């Protein structure tokens, strides 16, 4: 049973070239990392994996066999890349870890999937190394606009604004600056309105106390 | 507060009484039992009714009626069922597309009690749609939700009971110990003394209560019933029924 | 600063209102807020007359 799968499991040169070719492109919304891998595989091996995938498809409930296959893939790792072929959507078979490979060259989808409150400025700094005349600025603007709700801390916002490029046209960042200013003004107005409502409630309570004092 | 201020057979259907007559002093032609349909405007001592041993009577509609013999065929004719018998003459409730009964009880979507050779006559009588150890109150508007009130908890032969189930409270006879008790609060609202054999007491189908007696007929009237239950209904989980209450304070309704 | 002031002000106001309500012609009723007071159960409440 599993012995044939182990033999199938028992049964990384162009991967680097493919990774470099993918990293050559610098599009903000290009094909996903999994999509790029699938396209490269279609251009290209996986038939033996497909034979294993047929067993893997029949192993939809074999948790022990799934763990054994994941361990074998880890032991049969090819440039720490080929495992993605064996685990297209099985990252938990064997999150704080995909950024080593997914975020290595370029993955906007993986960046959004593994985004968070922390480890945000570092991602922007790493992406800023594109050194493009304007494509880097466009990519940075797209990344900021895609997850604009992620940044919700004053210190984080100040840190993000500090590391803005110093040779970029104001038109590109004008929309982001206007949105940030509008959000800050709206928050200040909401706080002022809440304070005014609280003051009105306190005045109502004081009026009730004064009426009670008048009541005897 | 709520204000209160108080023969072969008698009946009351719609602003009428029933050989003198009342219009609301003509004498009709000159009888064992009587039965009046919902219309305001019936077997004599001959065992028939010119145009049986059925110890049941309940007007199903403005013209229909239901009856059955103690020894069960229950024509409505429209028979319902027939099983067992009884040494005397009970629960024949059937309305709003449902039926009910009082010693066995069968669920009809579409328990033991005291009795004797001459058992109780009108223990089960509720309008608007028992036992020596207590009484059971139940409205189909079921068995699990049915409650019970112990007879020992009631105030005070020995006050022979004879039923008045109003929307707000429930009233019994208990010979001269007639009392009113809240249908939900399980508290006795008040009590009355009736002085002298009593023929029986009936409630107006269209809102009142009249007591017929050979010595002298009487009546029972209450006031401010909805106002008193307004706070109790407000202090309860149910609000939809309380919201349907009318004749109350405008501000309280808004409140 | 506004939030810090508002939180304390709201807490103090709620405490004062609760104390005043617990502290208290004594039937439950809402007195007129322009110099009048009467018992609601004394038929004052819901006088109709289009208010």
């Amino acid at each position: 049973s599993k012995f044939l799968f182990n033999y199938y499991l028992a049964k990384w040169s162009i991967l680097g070239d493919f990774i470099k070719e993918y990293k050559d492109d610098f599009a903000y919304d290009k094909t996903d990392i999994t999509n790029f891998i699938h396209i490269k595989l279609k251009h290209s091996f996986s038939k033996y994996y497909e034979k294993c995938e047929n067993l893997k498809s029949e192993n939809e409930k074999d948790d022990e066999f799934i763990n054994f296959t994941f361990d074998e893939i880890s032991k049969i790792d090819k440039e720490h890349i080929l495992t993605l072929l064996f685990f297209p959507n099985e990252l938990t078979n064997w999150s704080e870890e995909l950024l080593k490979i997914y975020l290595s060259f370029n993955d906007f989808r993986s960046v959004e999937k593994y985004i968070g409150k922390q480890n945000l400025v570092a991602v922007m700094k790493q992406y800023l190394d594109i050194s493009s005349l304007n494509y880097s600025v466009e990519l940075v603007t797209n990344l900021l606009q895609r997850n604009f709700e992620l940044l919700d801390d004053t210190d984080i916002q100040l840190k993000i604004l500090e590391t803005i490029p110093s040779v970029f046209p104001v038109q590109t960042i004008s929309e982001l600056l206007l949105k940030v200013l509008i959000k800050y003004q709206e928050k200040k107005e909401e706080s002022n309105l809440r304070k005014c409502l609280l003051k009105n409630q306190i005045s109502i309570s004081d009026e009730l106390s004064r009426n009670f004092d008048s009541q005897g | 507060m709520i204000k209160t201020r108080i023969l072969t057979h008698l009946k009351v259907s719609n602003d009428q009484l029933i050989i003198y007559r009342i219009n609301l002093v003509n004498h009709f032609d000159c009888i064992m039992n009587v039965h009046v349909s919902p219309m305001g405007s019936i077997r004599t001592n001959f065992g028939r009714y010119m145009l049986l041993d059925l110890s049941s009577l309940h007007w199903i509609n403005e013209t229909t009626f239901l009856m059955g013999i103690k020894k069960p065929k229950l024509y409505r004719t429209k028979l319902w069922y027939e099983n067992k018998k009884l040494s005397g003459g009970d629960g024949i409730a059937y309305w709003e597309g449902s039926l009910l009964l009082t010693d066995n009880i069968l669920y009809w979507r579409d328990e033991q009690f005291e009795r004797l050779k001459h058992h109780a006559i009108k223990k089960f009588d509720s309008y608007n749609g028992v036992t020596s150890n207590g009484i059971v109150f139940g409205d189909l508007k079921f068995l699990s939700s049915s409650k019970v009130l112990l007879n020992f908890e009631l105030p005070d032969k020995d006050h022979l009971i004879k039923i008045v189930l109003t929307a707000f409270h429930i009233l019994l006879l208990r010979k001269n110990t007639v009392t009113m008790v809240s249908q939900l609060n399980n508290d006795v609202v008040f009590h009355e003394t009736i002085p002298e054999k009593f023929l029986g007491l009936v409630r107006d189908s269209v809102e009142t209560f009249w007591c017929f007696s050979n010595i002298n007929v009487f009546e029972i009237i209450i006031e401010n019933e909805p106002n008193s239950v307004w706070n109790l209904l407000v202090r309860d989980n149910k609000f939809d029924k309380a919201l349907s209450l009318k004749g109350l304070t405008v501000r309280e309704i808004e409140s | 600063k506004l939030i810090e002031s508002y939180d304390k002000e709201l807490k103090e106001k709620n405490k004062k209102l609760k104390n005043t309500i617990n502290s208290d012609l004594d039937i439950p009723v809402v007195f007129f807020k322009c110099g009048h007071i009467y018992h609601q159960h004394c038929l004052n409440e819901e006088e109709d007359t289009l208010e």
